[PDB]
């Protein structure tokens, strides 16, 4: 939306976007993770499928944004995707 | 889905917030022209959930 | 084993198990509608790789 | 109008499309008579 | 608060130039992707 609508930025588009949407990305990611926290451990007894579901996906957010918004892709796939030949 | 629940009303609300402070405009206008970037999004992303 | 003994899957189990058969192409369609979804939105050939 | 967004419903079609010849009844002519019953005994 | 002040060094520093550090590199990061797979 900042590429074609506004200025093209290479790579500074793509970097000018995280600097305007840091903030959704770690209060969902955050928020997230504190409502599954009773599932995780907690109840331990009156449902041992609560810690089944918890742990899949509290792993899994750890990794989908402490990596996504950072470190590998989420950044780096649309440079040699969109850029580098057509 | 509590999860993919407060995911999808955050981006509407907190995109707002920013368009309240980056050119700060508390009124109805700035709530407007947040949804040209979010509403693209919005229905893309309920097909690629589904 | 001997002549006149057979044998036929008795008797709960199965029609196609879960991990395995199944969720292969559960997924395999997965990844065929989220690339399509991901360009009626978009209009590219490098979008929905990312 | 655009070329994507047209082309991705009729994809759309590609597959729930010959989805349907996979998981259909590929048979002769459906039913057409009235359907009757038919009780049968015997006194040899 | 400096809990505002701490959000806005770590986002706007610290992140945001440690992520024009990620991008000027492309072959190393793309072989860690590669490795995560594995």
């Amino acid at each position: 939306d900042l590429m074609d609508k506004e200025g093209k930025g290479l790579i500074e588009a793509t970097l000018d976007a995280v600097r305007m949407r840091l903030r959704p990305i770690l209060m969902t990611s955050l928020a997230f993770i504190l409502g599954v926290m009773p599932l995780v451990i907690s109840t331990g007894a009156g449902s041992g499928a609560q810690n089944a579901v918890g742990t899949g996906v509290m792993g899994g957010m750890v990794t989908a944004t402490v990596l996504a918004i950072f470190f590998v892709p989420v950044f780096f796939v649309v440079v040699r995707r969109r850029f580098s030949r057509k | 889905a509590i999860g993919l629940l407060v995911d999808d009303a955050i981006v509407v609300v907190e995109n707002v917030e920013r368009v309240m402070a980056e050119e700060g405009l508390p009124p109805k206008e700035a709530t407007r022209k947040s949804m040209g970037q979010i509403q693209g999004a919005l229905v893309g992303i309920a097909m690629v959930l589904s | 084993l001997p002549t006149g003994v057979g044998y036929d899957w008795t008797g709960m189990s199965y029609q196609e198990r879960l991990s395995g058969n199944q969720a292969p192409s559960l997924y395999a369609i997965s990844l065929i509608v989220v690339f399509l979804c991901l360009a009626a939105l978009y209009e590219s050939w490098s979008i929905p790789f990312s | 109008d655009r070329p994507i967004f047209a082309w991705v419903i009729a994809i759309i079609i590609m597959l729930a499309g010959g989805l349907a010849i996979l998981k259909l009844p590929v048979a002769q002519y459906p039913t057409i008579a009235p359907p009757a019953v038919t009780i049968s005994a015997s006194y040899p | 608060f400096g809990w505002f002040n701490r959000m806005f060094e770590k986002s706007t520093h610290h992140y945001t130039d440690s992520v024009g550090g990620i991008l000027r590199s492309t072959g190393r990061y793309l072989v860690l992707y590669l490795i995560i797979v594995v």
